[PDB]
């Protein structure tokens, strides 16, 4: 017997004990999600145990058969999963440290509470108050007290431990043979042994740069356009030449622009489309929700879903009874078990959610037959996505009208388009320069070529350049505002909402191209094309076995991340932004200042 | 006489796929409207022989192997099929003029906890030939190092577990198969259909 044929006989083992102690785990945390209780929470504890020490301990026995004397490919790919040390290269005090600074940078960020104006009786906290007062606020004074308040109790709680998870981190990332925890993370989008399909990992960060360099002009355009808006709501508050505030974007860190729309929609008078009266006036419930998705994906041409689903997925909240999280999220439990958790409600919203997390369930049957290890998305913005393709292709008013929520009464003009694609511009095109600014400084951090004693002050000479956003007030070093975002301070990737975002439009054109839809391709409708569920369906069934590269390739006919997908279609509202803001200063200034 | 074609389908337990269950009919009257009683037959395939014109022929022996398998691995109990069902736990040859019956049983099999009494082979030397039963559990050596007994880092116990819980998918839910194999050796025929 070869080595190779030892991988396979050990990796088959593997996938199979592995397949049932992850149905058990997921299944232990789906009972908790839908029920909140004492017993759930130790049933967790239990499977995650056992599956974690099952997890180190087909590791240690992987790190056996050498990669260099593998010639499949398939084989390689599980084997570099399975052997992958992680923290086990760090000494057991170095570990638990690790593990303790991670656990509690968690605990800072999700139970913090600020409590600066009058006495300490008055506190808000994350979910309703502070996304409360900071979504929709008038008071550019009560937007930068909670701004600043909250960067500067929390982001110097986190710094000096932030400092220390960075330092253990980039030590683990080099005892894992790497150059520091910015290869770490970039080795998701890497390719090796694929001749003409391959990628390498600095070449991400290549390929990320020359693409925000494509999208740049559009992202200018737009911000000038925010600015303009901005100004009439705002006097006296931001100048005619220069940035942005940071704090004035309707999130908390400004990662999104969507909540910025009441102060920037141009045709006021022309109303927005919404489906939610005819909706809820037409007798529909969650599951003729699901229903009518479930339809609209056997026209365009996947299989439907199993009997098991609909009997098994917690579609609505049920009541107060018993306690349940309902964050919308598709589970794929393992051996054949495919649920959706969410509180449906009879919204335009949740219907385009339900048709989001329908697209993850379809991608997740799709690869059903992959092995174990192999049963995931091509790179982690793959599935994000696809999800994204049908609620793009759900929300479109020609299949509105078709279902039925949408009267033929109402007409499409040049006016509603420009509305719907604004909204989509600021919901899509304002978060990349925010994630590839927040990705490029991490990567800058993690490699350690810049100093450590001015950390905030590359931020924020960053944040003027990429972004355009620029601080309200000067902050010293004893800040750490990047660590007041949440994937910042669980440790999280990034780049992922940047990839699936050129990922998405590249997958739509290519689907709409295929399905013959003629005009412009935000009026597109992938329903009803068997020939684009077929190509959609190529790349989805072939999960994590292929190398992104030729995933991308086998339904776009592109190698990598392409802006040109995106641009034309948002070309339609590029044009009207170019036409509109002649007039005004389009950029931001550097000479700028405070 | 009657032989129990009835006790095989309506059977309390039915035995792993590994070591499948074979009985021996003969000396009998047909009556093959007996299995047809069980209504949610998931399969029916009758390579050989028509499926309405059994209770006419005569054979010598009937035999009525049934097992318990997933659903996706109904499709490996066929004349040259492929995959782990059809070349380590159950091989049915080429020719094969016979029937097979298999129905969805996640009721009286599978349970919440965990079904771990249905087992299969995934590890042999060797492919399994037609109608041919592995019983033996020594452990499979993966290469190049005797286990010398217990298993180790490349030894590897070969049988393993379906688990069969309640909630899982239709592919992968318990399948009660009874497979009949007609015997039609040059021997007077026992088994025969009724006819007035
Ligand atoms: C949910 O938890 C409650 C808490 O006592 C208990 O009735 C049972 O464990 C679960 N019930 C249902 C209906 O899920
Ligand atoms: C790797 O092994 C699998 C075994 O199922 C095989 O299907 C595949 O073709 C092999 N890869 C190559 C490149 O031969
Ligand atoms: C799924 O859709 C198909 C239409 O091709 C239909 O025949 C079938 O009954 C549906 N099944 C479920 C469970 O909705
Ligand atoms: C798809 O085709 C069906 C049948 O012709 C039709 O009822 C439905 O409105 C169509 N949907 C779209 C979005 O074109």
């Amino acid at each position: 017997s070869t080595i190779e044929e030892q991988a396979k006989t050990f990796l088959d083992k593997f996938n199979h004990e592995a397949e049932d102690l992850f149905y058990q785990s997921s299944l232990a945390s789906w009972n908790y999600n839908t029920n909140i209780t004492e017993e759930n929470v130790q049933n967790m504890n239990n499977a995650g145990d056992k599956w974690s020490a099952f997890l180190k301990e087909q590791s240690t026995l992987a790190q056996m058969y050498p990669l260099q004397e593998i010639q499949n490919l398939t084989v390689k790919l599980q084997l570099q999963a399975l052997q992958q040390n992680g923290s086990s290269v760090l000494s057991e005090d170095k570990s638990k440290r690790l593990n303790t600074i991670l656990n509690t940078m968690s605990t800072i960020y999700s139970t913090g509470k600020v409590c600066n104006p009058d006495n300490p009786q008055e506190c808000l906290l994350l979910e309703p108050g502070l996304n409360e007062i900071m979504a929709n606020s008038l008071d550019y004074n009560e937007r930068l007290w909670a701004w600043e308040s909250w960067r500067s109790e929390v982001g110097k709680q986190l710094r000096p431990l932030y400092e220390e998870y960075v330092v253990l981190k980039n030590e683990m990332a080099r005892a894992n043979h790497y150059e520091d925890y910015g290869d770490y993370w970039r080795g998701d989008y890497e390719v090796n042994g694929v001749d003409g399909y391959d990628y390498s990992r600095g070449q991400l960060i290549e390929d990320v740069e020359h693409t925000f360099e494509e999208i740049k002009p559009l992202y200018e355009h737009l911000h000038a356009y925010v600015r303009a808006k901005l100004m009439n709501a705002y006097p006296s508050y931001i100048s005619p030449i220069g940035c942005l505030p940071a704090h004035l974007l309707g999130d908390m860190w400004g990662r999104f622009w969507t909540n910025l729309y009441s102060l920037t929609v141009p045709f006021g008078q022309k109303p927005n489309i919404d489906v939610t009266d005819a909706m809820v006036d037409q007798a529909w419930d969650a599951q003729r929700i699901f229903k009518e998705a479930e339809k609209f994906f056997v026209s365009v041409g996947l299989p439907n879903m199993t009997q098991g689903f609909w009997e098994n997925s917690m579609l609505t909240d049920p009541g107060n009874v018993q306690k349940a999280v309902c964050h919308p999220t598709a589970w794929d439990l393992g051996k054949g078990d495919f649920r959706i958790l969410m509180c449906t409600k009879v919204t335009m919203d949740d219907f385009l959610t339900a048709h989001h997390e329908m697209g993850h369930i379809q991608y997740d049957m799709a690869y059903a037959a992959q092995p174990f290890l192999l049963r995931n998305g091509a790179n982690e913005g793959f599935h994000e996505a696809v999800g994204e393709i049908m609620s793009l292709s759900a929300a479109t008013p020609k299949h509105l009208k078709s279902i039925g929520l949408l009267s033929p009464d109402f007409q499409e003009d040049n006016e509603t388009e420009i509305n719907f694609l604004l909204k989509q511009a600021l919901t899509i095109v304002g978060t990349l320069p925010f994630t590839y600014m927040l990705e490029k400084w991490r990567w800058m951090v993690f490699k350690g070529e810049i100093p450590k004693d001015q950390w905030m002050k590359k931020w924020w000479e960053m944040k003027r350049e990429i972004v355009g956003v620029v601080e309200p007030v000067p902050h010293d070093e004893t800040y750490c505002d990047p660590a007041s975002l949440f994937h910042v301070s669980n440790d999280y990737s990034f780049i992922r909402y940047y990839t699936r975002t050129l990922y998405q439009f590249q997958f739509q054109e290519a689907l709409c191209q295929a399905a013959k839809h003629e005009g412009p391709l935000h009026k597109c409708d992938i329903s009803n094309s068997t020939e684009a569920g077929q190509k959609l369906f190529n790349m989805l069934r072939l999960g994590k076995s292929e190398p992104w590269t030729l995933a991308l390739e086998n339904v776009v006919g592109a190698k990598n991340m392409n802006v040109r997908p995106l641009l034309n279609y948002f070309e339609p509202l590029f044009t009207w932004l170019k036409d509109q803001n002649k007039n005004s200063f389009v950029g931001w200034s550097t000479d700028w200042s405070p | 006489n009657l032989c129990p074609f009835h006790e095989v389908f309506n059977a309390t337990t039915f035995a792993s796929v590994y070591a499948w269950n074979r009985k021996r009919i003969s000396n009998c009257v047909a009556d093959y409207s007996v299995i047809y009683n069980f209504a949610p037959f998931f399969a029916f395939k009758c390579y050989g022989v028509s499926p309405t014109k059994l209770n006419d022929l005569c054979f010598t022996n009937v035999y009525a192997d049934s097992f318990v398998i997933r659903g996706n691995e109904v499709s490996q109990i066929a004349p040259g099929q492929t995959g782990n069902i059809a070349d380590y736990n159950y091989k049915l040859p080429d020719d094969f003029t016979g029937c097979v019956i298999a129905w969805n049983s996640n009721k009286l099999d599978s349970k919440p906890s965990g079904n771990y009494n249905y087992l299969y082979r995934f590890l042999r030397k060797s492919k399994l030939k037609p109608f041919e039963r592995d019983i033996s559990t020594e452990i499979y050596q993966a290469g190049n190092k005797p286990c010398n007994g217990v298993a180790g880092p490349n030894c590897y116990s070969p049988l393993q577990s379906y688990g069969f819980r309640p909630t899982y998918g239709v592919g992968h839910q318990p399948y009660r198969v009874v497979v009949l194999s007609f015997e039609l050796l040059h021997a007077p025929a026992t088994v025969c259909g009724p006819k007035k």
